[PDB]
């Protein structure tokens, strides 16, 4: 996360981290409830085997909130291409279900239409992730939240050098120096509604970091409430 | 702006109009208040609200 502020104790509770055989993140995830995990699909080519960390705020310690899962099931969307980055989701179920507890608790998910008509009509949402700190830096140890208002549809394209498809969607900055950048791959976006967080994005892709002209992609979810409730039920 | 198009129809979370009138509803974790309008949380940690002490 470029700019942005750090994740307090329990204000990211959502945030669920991908980390190889080697223990280190690689993406991040959404908690969707106690055995469902919310991700981006071009984050399982990036290891072969993975598990899952909730209630971690600080990769180089242990406030005993901390705790690790292992995924049973991975259920990416057959549509995804590299090619395209279209279709960038994907679902975990994991073995064993997690604790909720302080800073571990799930994103709600909103109902199509709704979340369409007021949860994207917002001014903003909000990104988080471990990801680099500077476009060129190297990884962060400490979980950061990001603000990034929600983007006209016709001003994003015309900013990407990409064409972005329906199951996408712009946030961020033109110029401000605030974006995702790369370790936060198939992290939460999530828009707040009466003190309520749901789920609306997955941090798909971006062209560099909060450069000038440019926005973060994330994956439409609206798009996929379906395919996630069915993702779920099984 | 006229019903759910008036603050959200005065509901806590989903609005949607069932015959030209308001008719709220929860996410998973909560339960419809009596009044109709408000989420009251099913357990300890209610999707979407952040943990605070
Ligand atoms: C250090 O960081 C980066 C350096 C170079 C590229 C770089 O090289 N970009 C080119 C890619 C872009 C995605 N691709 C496609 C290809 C075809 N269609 C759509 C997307 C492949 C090329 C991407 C980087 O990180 C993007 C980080 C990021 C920011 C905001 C949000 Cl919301 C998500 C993310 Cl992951
Ligand atoms: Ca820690």
């Amino acid at each position: 996360i470029v700019g942005g502020q750090e994740c307090k104790d329990g204000e990211c509770p959502w945030q669920a981290l991908l980390i190889n055989e080697e223990n280190e993140g690689f993406c991040g995830g959404t908690i969707l409830s106690e055995f469902y995990i919310l991700t981006a699909a071009h984050c399982l080519y990036q290891a072969k085997r993975f598990k899952v960390r909730v209630g971690d705020r600080n990769t180089e310690q242990e406030e005993g909130g901390e705790a690790v899962h292992e995924v049973e099931v991975v259920i990416k969307h057959n549509r995804f291409t590299k090619e395209t980055y279209d279709f960038d989701i994907a679902v975990l179920r994991l073995k064993t279900p997690i604790t909720f507890r302080m800073n571990v608790a799930p994103a709600c998910l909103p109902e199509r239409d709704w979340a369409e008509s007021t949860l994207m009509t917002q001014k903003t949402g909000i990104v988080s992730g471990f990801g680099r700190t500077h476009e060129k830096g190297r990884q962060s140890t400490r979980l950061k939240m990001l603000e990034v208002p929600y983007v006209d549809r016709n001003s994003c394209k015309l900013s990407s050098s990409f064409i972005i498809t329906q199951n996408m969607f712009c946030a961020g900055y033109d110029t401000k120096q605030e974006d995702a950048c790369q370790g936060d791959s198939g992290g939460p976006h999530v828009t707040r509604f009466k003190d309520t967080y749901f789920v609306t994005g997955i941090v798909s892709w971006g062209e560099g970091c909060a450069r000038k002209g440019k926005y973060g992609i994330y994956t439409k979810v609206t798009a996929f409430l379906k395919w996630i409730d069915r993702s779920m039920k099984t | 702006r006229k019903l759910c198009s008036l603050d959200n129809g005065d509901c806590d979370q989903f609005c949607h109009e069932e015959q030209n009138s308001v008719v709220c509803s929860c996410a998973r974790g909560y339960t419809l208040a009596d009044n109709g309008k408000a989420c009251i949380p099913t357990g300890p940690y209610p999707c979407g609200k952040q943990t605070l002490e």
